[PDB]
Order: structure tokens, then sequence, then C-alpha cells
């Protein structure tokens, strides 16, 4: 069938999962630099114990 | 004292863990493409407080200043130092003879 193609698109595969998690935390703006400081701790021992 | 020295270490650690972060945070735009264009304000405040206690740091290793006016540590040069002259030593004293041979 793939004799005749018509048309076709290009679309981007999905992100990987070592990469998910950096769309994720970010937006939360949190009113108090403690928060984002506990937060970005976090994802730092996260990506340690990766 | 000493202590000062260490400071600095963990001055230049907090700016590597900086680095780290800004890192992460560009990863965050590379996967976002959003007109966000702006650092979290927590990692440049960590920044800005690494530098400032940092350079505070560095100020004291860098030393001790030393006096122009030549006759500040020759003040204490007593004229029984001065007249040795090492290279003109004379070994026909008293010292010999009273001390063991
Ligand atoms: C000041 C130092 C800058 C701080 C590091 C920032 C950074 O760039 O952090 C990201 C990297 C993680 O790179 P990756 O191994 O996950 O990808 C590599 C993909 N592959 C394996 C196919 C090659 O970590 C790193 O320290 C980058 C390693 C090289 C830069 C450190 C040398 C300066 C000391």
């Amino acid at each position: 069938s793939l004799a005749e193609v018509v048309c076709l698109e290009m679309v981007d595969l999905p992100l990987t999962g070592a990469q998910a998690e950096l769309e994720g935390e970010f937006g939360k703006k949190a009113d108090g630099l403690l928060g984002m400081f506990l937060k970005r701790l976090s994802s730092q021992l996260i990506l340690l114990q990766a | 004292p000493s202590l000062w020295k260490g400071l600095v270490g963990i001055g230049l650690f907090a700016l590597a863990h900086a680095a780290f972060s800004a890192a992460q945070h560009r990863s965050y735009m590379r996967l976002t493409e959003k007109e966000d264009e702006s650092l979290p304000i927590d990692i440049v405040l960590q920044t800005l407080l690494a530098f400032a206690v940092t350079c505070y740091g560095i100020v004291h290793i860098a030393g001790e200043f030393k006096d122009m006016d030549a006759t500040s540590e020759l003040k204490n040069k007593t004229f029984d130092t001065l007249r040795n002259h090492p290279s003109f030593y004379v070994f026909n004293h008293r010292g010999r003879v009273l001390f063991r041979p």
C-alpha cells in the first residue's frame, strides 16, 4: 500500500523518562525562596541517586 | 585564621552547585521552549551570595600587606647580629678550646 503515499508529516517522539521530570518541576513559582531551594535540592538528590 | 581558607572552599563549592542548577534550568528551557527567558530567583541569589562570601574570603587569603618604610623590620635588628659577617668567619676563638674538641 505504501507504494502510493499522498501526504506525510513528521511528529516528534515523546520525551524520554530521564527528561520527563525537567518539565514538571518547572513552573511552580513558589513565593518563598526556601521552597524553591527545597525542591531544587530534592531534584538534585533524585538525580544523584539515579 | 586558617578557617578563612576553608571558607573560600565552600564558596567555590556553592558556586559549583549554582552551575549545576543553572545547567538543569537550561535543560528546563530546552524541554519547555516557552517565553520565560529568565533564571530562577533562587539560583541568582545563591550565585550572588556565593560570590560575595568567596570574594570576602579571597581578600583575606591574599595575605598581609607589608610596610614601605625600610626602617620597619630593621628596628629590631640589634648590633649583635649585623656584625657577624658569615663569609668571614674565624674559628680561632675560645669556643673550640672551651667546648669538647
